[PDB]
């Protein structure tokens, strides 16, 4: 009954990085490169968490956010930027997201943050 | 022409912002990776994205290099095979399948920033993948450069499109955006213009 | 204005992603020459040893250039002096001198944070041969004052900043080493605050308001 | 040990550890002057196979050490190894041939193929 994880990010030596990280911990990790196809995965499938790249190709990272709860996906959505800058985190926050993060980061503090955003 | 100007300390701190973010990546994903060691249990995967990244973290340097590092008069010249090379370098792990063809000439600096800068463009033209044909025409005094794209998804990235129209963005330019501008602000620099044509197959960036 | 130069938009750019390049040149290589002595085998604490130092070095200075030459965002935004501390620690965890913060986590104009982190950069090329640098926060979050005060063996005023900051038409042109002087003075000027250089035998007061 | 000598000329002491550790792990007698700790003594020059020249900071003007070195017309072949925009336009200005030079970054195969190259010669 693992925690299950929805990876929305195209950056792919940064989602290895979460993948490895993660799956080290003994999470499932669903990932996908496209924000158009985790509107659709956040849509219908359970989570406890999607972790969300701002900067994707076929959309912004924003889009993903605003129409994942537009259609009342209450999963918590945690953020994360390579483009560090207080304005991203507040805008993330104005549409919808829990949380923020900037790269890099330690393995400690994203798996402290998930822990953290979903209580269990 | 171009519908907004950057000043000086704007474009600078665009660029560099757009270059920590890219090369912060691979470096990021090895220190991840040494984290992981210091553990144990994903030993052998650990490695693969350590010696993965610090690949493409020297890649993505000596793109940058001269991409948007490189600088002197128009008489620091460049070989286009020097070109070739970072950028057949940084292709590989990039999506598409990335070809060079024409002769190696020595062109002015900002000449060959511009051709860098517009594969980035053609990059972001197929973000789920494809093919990247470069093909360098005409002489070393007037070349012209022709990068071709196909793919499953194949575009003019937006902000590109935009800002080559004349048409001011609603969006102020970011880290992002910034590297679309600068590859316009690079061709009005060098005297060439970038033209745009797409047809059912593919869509081609030039420049003459 | 008072700067003996002015850089294009296109020649600032390109420059200061010169420094960026130069600074990581490096560390990166360092990384893939460390892994290179890994494969072949012998030498494998020393390999891995520089491998974690190179990864942290250019990281710690991937970091410190996101916000010293780096954008965030529009013009009114504001940068934590908080996190300057810490992108600064980090980044002279692996520098020649050692490396104090005085002062209140406060919310100043970006231009002048990046002013201090620019600062820093001008404070540690004033001691080559290694040292201290003190870092001292003052005044009020709409006129604050920068204080940093370097001591080592060698102590001069770095001269291509020098040349800048007196006024002097420079000797070369402005170049990837010399094009963070002229930064950090641009900084200066656009922030509306002054750098002034109190030079001693026992020590240099870089200090700006 | 009978093996190669090398004097390793550096202009910054933590850029160096990189190359010293390469130098070293080929089982070569490495040693080094820190030019901001202590002149070169030109008197032990004949003494090397090779002398490595590393220069990265310009105010440290490692460039003029590499000029008194070749207008004092040094028998031991000088390895010159830099990062630097700039530099290898003033290197091959002073007579150093394109076998003379090497940019970084650099895979440690062609550091340790071009300095038996170059004492072999
Ligand atoms: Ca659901
Ligand atoms: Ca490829
Ligand atoms: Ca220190
Ligand atoms: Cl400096
Ligand atoms: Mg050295
Ligand atoms: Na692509």
């Amino acid at each position: 009954g693992s925690m299950r994880v929805l990876l929305i990010e195209d950056d792919s030596a940064i989602a290895q990085s979460i993948e490895l990280m993660l799956k080290s911990e003994s999470f499932n990790v669903y990932t996908t490169d496209l924000g158009e196809e985790g509107i659709d995965l956040g849509k219908l499938y359970d989570y406890d968490i999607i972790l969300l790249d701002l900067n994707l190709p076929d959309m912004s990272g924003y889009e993903v956010l605003r129409t994942l709860r537009l259609s009342k996906v209450k999963t918590p959505i945690l953020i994360l930027s390579g483009m560090a800058g207080i304005e991203d985190k507040v805008r993330g926050l104005g549409f919808g997201a829990d949380d923020y993060m900037t790269k890099p980061f330690h393995k400690d503090e994203l798996i402290a943050r998930i822990h953290a955003i979903v209580r269990r | 022409s171009l519908p907004v100007t950057l000043s000086a300390l704007d474009l600078g701190a665009l660029l560099c912002s757009r270059i920590c973010h890219d090369i912060i990546s691979p470096i990021g994903a090895i220190n991840n990776g040494l984290e992981l060691l210091e553990e144990g249990g994903a030993d052998e995967d650990a490695m693969a994205l350590i010696k993965s990244s610090a690949r493409n973290a020297s890649a993505r340097l000596q793109f940058a290099r001269i991409a948007f590092g490189a600088a002197g008069s128009a008489g620091v010249q460049i070989d286009t095979g020097d070109a070739q090379n970072v950028a057949t370098e940084y292709f590989r792990n990039e999506k598409p399948e990335f070809t060079w063809e024409g002769a190696r000439v020595l062109l002015p600096k900002n000449k060959v920033k511009l051709l860098l800068n517009m594969l980035l463009i053609g990059n972001g033209a197929i973000p789920r993948g494809g093919s990247l044909a470069v093909r360098l025409e005409g002489s070393d005094t007037d070349p012209r450069f022709v990068i071709t794209v196909k793919g499953r998804m194949l575009r003019v990235p937006p902000k590109f499109l935009e800002l080559h129209s004349g048409a001011a963005p609603e969006e102020p330019i970011d880290a992002h955006s910034v590297q679309p501008y600068y590859t316009l602000l690079l061709a009005e620099e060098a005297g060439m213009k970038i033209s745009i044509h797409a047809t059912a197959e593919d869509i081609v960036f030039s420049a003459e």
